[PDB]
């Protein structure tokens, strides 16, 4: 038939991350992921606006929607977002090429998603920010500063 | 299954860099295949066929391998030859032809491995060339047959000439006779650069013919292609040769589609690298072999960028060549090839980034040099290719902290601001701002470039506090603003909009005030604008019932947002999707008098192409729904026979698809009509004024007409008849009709 | 997977270009 080496695509394969607040088993989550057109973009900067993401990810196909990552309490950009496309092909291209590209001098990590549901736009961290921000200890100016653990 | 996966991996392993010499691995693989020959004959044949079809870059290797198998089993060689002929016939009937070229090349190289007799292949190539003698036949098919012959030649030409010099000379005479009387109408539409210096963008067939002639003058002595079978001179020489069956090409059918002509992208010379290995000349078959192999490598691994970069860097060759320059040239050729690149453009920029990462000591300098040379030749670059170059350079800079020696381009400041070089600089800076903030772009360009920086993206509200009250609609605007701040409903918004002194069902002042206030209040983010547009969508539909209403809504949106073209594009996209304004309204707005100043900017044409893509995707979606419904109807009917509302739904879907196709036709007809009108107006003005006709505006407009044709040939081939009968006629100005004629010759 | 090497290469290249222009 077709050579398996050519068919390989290591940049689109599902990651080891699984949703922690999903109501369901892993089989249904994988079923949703296999047909999802929504991508989680992370490692953004707090100051990265919606327009720059719109440009960077519309460069890889038409975008249906973009949802910025707000804070749980302060309701401010937290350094992540969701880019929902119109087709799976555009999302696959974004994972293949936009993933690893810089946006505002930061390495953008793009991953597959099971879609968007209300309440997913807020960081799960107990301090209002992202969990990685709460746990990290290195000074990242684009991420506000020191990790939430350092100050308190 | 185990035996299957194992055999596959084994057969695909040969070629990759290994400690053992390629010859030893080839011999071992041939022995292994012969060992398991009698239980997996069909599997082995199919695997070898698909490997010959899908891995042209490794051609010679696999070729040799077959010879090694033929050197031990004559019957295997015969069956494999028959399988190759059958697969080639299937590919030709399947209307895919690149695979046919690769299979023809595999057969040609099989002659060197003493698998196929030379006379039979001379006869096959004679039939290939004689296909050029057919009557009432598209030139594309004759071109493809001659291309397959001439591309196979670099591999088997020595043997074929040594064996059948007379017949090969006759075939060459026929090929020259054909190439003399070909039509070159399609060249100017496909050339990246119109300039004849420093590198003509010559047609692919002409270039290949020149290289083949140079090789023939050189006694067929070539210095690049790997020939592993030479190392087995003994083994392969005692093998008995097979004879091909008389091959007749599939007859031309109205359903046949042939590859379109291409123009070779030449931008590098041996003088560009005065330190590394000498670059093969433009008219040298080594250059063609390198370019084709690199293109195949990109095509095979176009998905994974890391693997593609690794494979490109490690491209082997008989004699050393300036690999970095070849890689950069082929990548830019792919990016800039017309009508469209083989893959997506973001792939090309990311692949260049990855290649620079792999080779950080040499490739970045080559990329900087390539960028400078691309900039220098901007005076004749295609506007499509200029847009692609702008996008790639903007993304590159965004990836590298927007660092560049802008002073080196300072020559663009002095000359006209509309010229290709300053226009390219302005558009690049605009894109860089798009990928960053306005202040960040003012801090990187040298202060002397400030004139070319993008304007601040701020809303322009006509009814601001400093605005005079003489303008009609100030009180209504203030009332609408306070209502919006009060979380108003559509009914009360209509109530406040009731009191407007209509200057003239369609009120321009009402639309103006409403849209201005709505956009100004939602002038903080794209999400806010989306929410405000969707929430008050009923008001838009009521006020935009007529075509004039939609055009006025677009004009007012442009007036509010003219320093933020990205906002314009996003708002137009959302308005089209929500059905506030049709695609015809947007197309008419693009050629409206209000956008005459911005007609030559990139965002306008991005918007137009996005609208056309939206229409195409809508048509495809409705067609797919109709096809799925029909398929399920057929399945249900057959299942019931084996042992009313659906027919109504099918008829409704047919009506919807017919309406969508009509809408697409109307969109393209309108676009072409407006292009014709604007171009003929310019031409008549130039004729009456006695001035030059080749100006930056004309170049941009004609290249954008060409861009529409090139991007949407697949859909304009349907409207061909009405286009010829109504818009593009004999009475049309020859300048405009030239674009249509070139489009016609593109696939004819 | 930090490409700081490539970034430094690009920075040095552009610095050399600017210095050559200045001289
Ligand atoms: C990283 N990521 C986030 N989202 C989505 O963004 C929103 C907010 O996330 P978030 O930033 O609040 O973190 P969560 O993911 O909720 O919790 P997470 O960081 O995954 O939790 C890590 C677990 O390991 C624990 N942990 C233990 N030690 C450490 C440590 O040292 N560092 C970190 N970071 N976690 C540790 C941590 O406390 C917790 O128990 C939600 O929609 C997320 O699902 C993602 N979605 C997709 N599709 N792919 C992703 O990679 C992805």
């Amino acid at each position: 038939g077709l050579l398996k080496a050519l068919r390989s695509d290591s940049y689109v394969e599902l990651s080891q991350y699984r949703d922690q607040h999903f109501r369901g088993d892993n089989e249904e989550q994988e079923k949703l992921l296999k047909k999802s057109c929504t991508l989680y973009v992370g490692n953004l900067s707090f100051y990265t606006t919606e327009e720059q993401i719109y440009e960077l990810f519309s460069k890889s196909g038409d975008i249906k929607k973009i949802i910025m990552g707000l804070d749980k309490m302060k309701k401010t950009a937290c350094g992540f977002c969701f880019v929902e496309y119109y087709s799976r092909a555009d999302a696959e291209n974004a994972m293949r090429y936009i993933n690893g590209t810089r946006l505002d001098d930061r390495i953008i990590r793009t991953d597959w998603d099971a879609g968007f549901k209300e309440g997913r736009q807020y960081g799960r961290g107990r301090s209002g920010g992202q969990v990685r921000d709460e746990y990290r200890q290195d000074y990242d100016a684009g991420r506000g500063g020191y990790g939430k653990l350092a100050q308190n | 299954n185990e035996t299957e996966d194992h055999l596959e991996s084994l057969i695909c392993k040969v070629g990759e860099k290994s400690a053992c010499s390629l010859e030893s691995n080839l011999e071992g693989l041939a022995g292994v295949l012969e060992a398991d020959l009698p239980n997996y004959k069909s599997k082995i044949l199919r695997l070898l066929c698909t490997v010959a079809r899908l891995l042209p870059e490794k051609l010679t290797i696999y070729t040799t391998l077959v010879g090694l198998l033929n050197a031990r089993n004559y019957n295997f060689g015969g069956e494999f030859v028959e399988a190759m002929i059958r697969q080639l016939k299937e590919s030709l009937k399947a209307n895919n032809y690149n695979e046919a070229v690769y299979l023809v090349r595999f057969l040609s190289d099989l002659v060197n491995c003493h698998v196929i007799a030379a006379p039979s292949m001379v006869a096959m190539f004679e039939n290939f060339v004689s296909v050029t003698q057919e009557e009432d036949v598209p030139q594309v098919r004759r071109d493809w047959y001659v291309y397959a012959f001439l591309s196979s030649l670099p591999w088997v030409g020595k043997e074929l000439y040594e064996k059948k010099d007379a017949e090969m000379d006759r075939i060459f005479a026929n090929t020259e006779s054909y190439l003399k009387r070909r039509q070159k109408t399609h060249v100017p539409m496909l050339q990246v650069w119109t300039a004849d210096k420093p590198h003509p963008q010559e047609e692919y067939l002409d270039c290949l013919w020149a290289q083949i002639q140079k090789l023939k003058k050189d006694r067929w002595q070539e210095r690049h292609i790997l020939r592993p079978y030479l190392a087995f001179d003994s083994i392969l020489c005692e093998a008995l040769q097979h004879n091909l069956p008389p091959f007749t090409p599939p007859p031309h059918t109205e359903d046949s589609v042939y590859p379109m002509p291409r123009v070779i992208f030449r931008m590098f010379d041996y003088t560009d690298d005065p330190e590394g290995p000498v670059m093969p000349g433009s008219h040298s078959v080594e250059r063609f072999v390198i370019e084709e192999n690199l293109h195949c490598i990109i095509k095979s691994h176009w998905k994974e960028r890391k693997t593609c970069a690794a494979q490109l860097v490690s491209y082997p060759g008989k004699n050393k060549i300036p690999l970095n320059y070849h890689i950069v040239e082929v990548i830019f050729a792919e990016l800039f090839q017309l009508p469209a690149p083989p893959h997506i453009d973001v792939m090309y920029t990311t692949l260049l980034i990855e290649l620079c990462k792999l080779q950080p000591g040499s490739l970045p300098q080559v990329l900087a040099q390539a960028t400078e040379m691309l900039y220098m030749r901007l005076d004749t670059m295609n506007t499509t290719c200029v847009d692609r170059f702008i996008n790639w350079f903007s993304h590159h800079l965004s990836n590298f902290q927007f660092r560049w020696s802008w002073e080196d381009w300072s020559d663009c400041l002095s000359q006209d601001p509309e010229s290709p070089k300053p226009k390219f600089v302005r558009e690049v800076l605009e894109k860089c701002m798009r990928l960053s903030y306005h202040q960040r772009i003012l801090d990187i360009v040298p202060p002397t470039f400030s004139a070319l920086c993008p304007v601040n993206p701020t809303c322009i509200y006509k009814y601001g506090d400093e605005s005079s009250n003489s303008l009609p609609g100030h009180s209504v605007a203030l009332c609408l603003a306070v209502a919006f701040k009060s979380k108003a409903t559509n009914d009360e918004i209509f109530s406040i909009l009731k009191d407007v002194p209509n200057p003239n069902s369609f009120n321009p002042l009402k639309i103006e005030v409403f849209v201005q206030t709505l956009l100004h209040l939602a002038a903080k983010s794209f999400s806010h604008s989306f929410s405000a547009l969707a929430k008050f969508h009923e008001v838009f539909k009521t006020l935009a019932e007529s075509d004039e209403g939609k055009l006025h809504v677009l004009r007012v949106m442009f007036e509010v947002w003219r320093n933020h073209p990205q906002m314009i594009a996003v708002l137009v996209d959302k308005m089209i999707r929500t059905q506030i304004v049709d695609c015809a309204a947007v197309a008419n707005w693009i050629f409206s008098s209000e956008l005459s100043r911005d007609f030559t900017r990139l965002f306008v044409w991005e918007i137009l192409h996005s609208t056309i893509r939206k229409m195409n995707k809508h048509v495809l979606k409705i067609q797919k729904e109709l096809e799925e419904a029909k398929e399920k109807l057929a399945r249900q009917h057959k299942r019931r026979s084996d042992d009313g509302v659906l027919e109504e739904q099918i008829e409704r879907l047919q009506e919807k698809v017919e309406s969508a196709q009509s809408e697409q036709k109307n969109l393209f007809l309108v676009i072409f009509q407006r292009f014709i009108m604007i171009l003929t107006e310019h031409l008549v003005r130039c004729e009456t004024d006695g001035t030059s006709v080749l100006t930056p505006w004309y170049k941009n407009c004609i290249e954008r007409l060409q861009q529409i044709f090139l991007q949407h040939h697949q859909i304009i081939q349907q409207y061909m008849v009405t286009l010829e009968n109504l818009l593009f006629t004999a009475e049309l100005d020859p300048h405009i009709l030239a674009v249509f004629q070139q489009f016609c010759a593109l696939q004819a | 997977e930090d490409d700081s090497e490539l970034q430094r290469a690009w920075g040095a290249l552009i610095k050399e270009k600017e210095q050559s222009r200045q001289k």
